[PDB]
């Protein structure tokens, strides 16, 4: 009735609006390979620099 | 090198908040540890560096302080958590431990 | 899993030395430091000597000086303390402690040990 802007509607098929499925959740993904920096060999080591 | 714990005996009923204090002759710069030797077993470390809980098995035993004054304020004490509390510096190597505070039952 | 079980607990006459073997399990013995804390009966925890990660650093408590040799064989996995002369006062239950405290990673006296009921008798 609002789409035709009238309180009276004649018989027929009318495109009132659109239907959209809404996203359930959010997934973030990045590469598995660690590519670990060697902070391990600087932060802890048997000896340190003077 | 000298640590003294003031409250030698405290008796607290369940839910009482008990505060225990040990102070050092020289500044220890946030390097103090508090332990809870239950009678008949070896001690377990309850706080390290004065402000950090350790393995996390203790959950309500908040403690705080820097330099000379460090105090361990137990919150909602349960009857099981009754056992002598001892304190020691952990970084100056001639390490020492205080006399101890016993949270006994009333 | 993590444990620091101890052995060598027995009565010893004064002036007689018994090696105390503090075995280790479930730990990388080399990185962790080990030190000895003794509780005399009806008293409080006291401290004795320390061995570093390399086994190259030894520091001793003032109360007993040069009276004990603390040695860490990583392959054996056992820190050994032997006291050349045992005073009647030292009738304590010796306790073994694991301290990771200089590596940007650890905190002091983390596990502790069941303990050995050393005894001095006459």
């Amino acid at each position: 009735k609002c789409t035709l802007k009238s309180f009276t509607v004649e018989k027929g098929i009318y495109q009132t609006s659109n239907f959209r499925v809404q996203p359930t959740e959010s997934i973030v993904r990045f590469p598995n390979i660690t590519n670990l920096c060697p902070f391990d060999e600087v932060f802890n080591a048997t000896r340190f620099a003077s | 090198i000298v640590l003294t714990q003031s409250p030698s005996s405290l008796s607290a009923s369940v839910q009482d908040r008990v505060t225990i204090t040990c102070r050092a002759s020289q500044v220890i710069s946030n390097y103090l540890a508090w332990f809870q030797q239950k009678p008949g077993k070896a001690p377990k470390l309850l706080i390290y560096a004065a402000s950090n809980l350790q393995s996390g098995v203790p959950s309500r035993f908040r403690g705080s302080g820097s330099g000379t004054d460090f105090t361990l304020t137990i919150s909602s004490l349960q009857p099981e958590d009754f056992a002598t509390y001892y304190c020691q510096q952990y970084n100056i190597y001639p390490l020492t431990f205080g006399g101890g505070t016993k949270v006994d039952i009333k | 899993q993590v444990q620091l079980v101890e052995s060598g607990g027995g009565v010893v006459q004064p002036g007689r030395s018994l090696r105390l073997s503090c075995a280790s399990s479930g730990f990388t013995f080399s990185t962790y430091h080990m030190h000895w804390v003794r509780q005399p009966p009806g008293k409080g925890l006291e401290w004795v000597a320390f061995i570093s990660y390399d086994g190259s650093n030894y520091y001793y408590s003032d109360s007993v000086k040069g009276r004990f040799t603390i040695s860490r064989d990583n392959s054996k996995n056992t820190v050994y303390l032997q006291m050349n002369s045992l005073r009647a006062e030292d009738t304590a239950l010796y306790y073994c402690a694991r301290d990771s405290s200089g590596w940007h990673w650890g905190v002091p006296f983390d596990y502790w040990g069941q303990g050995t009921l050393v005894t001095v008798s006459s």
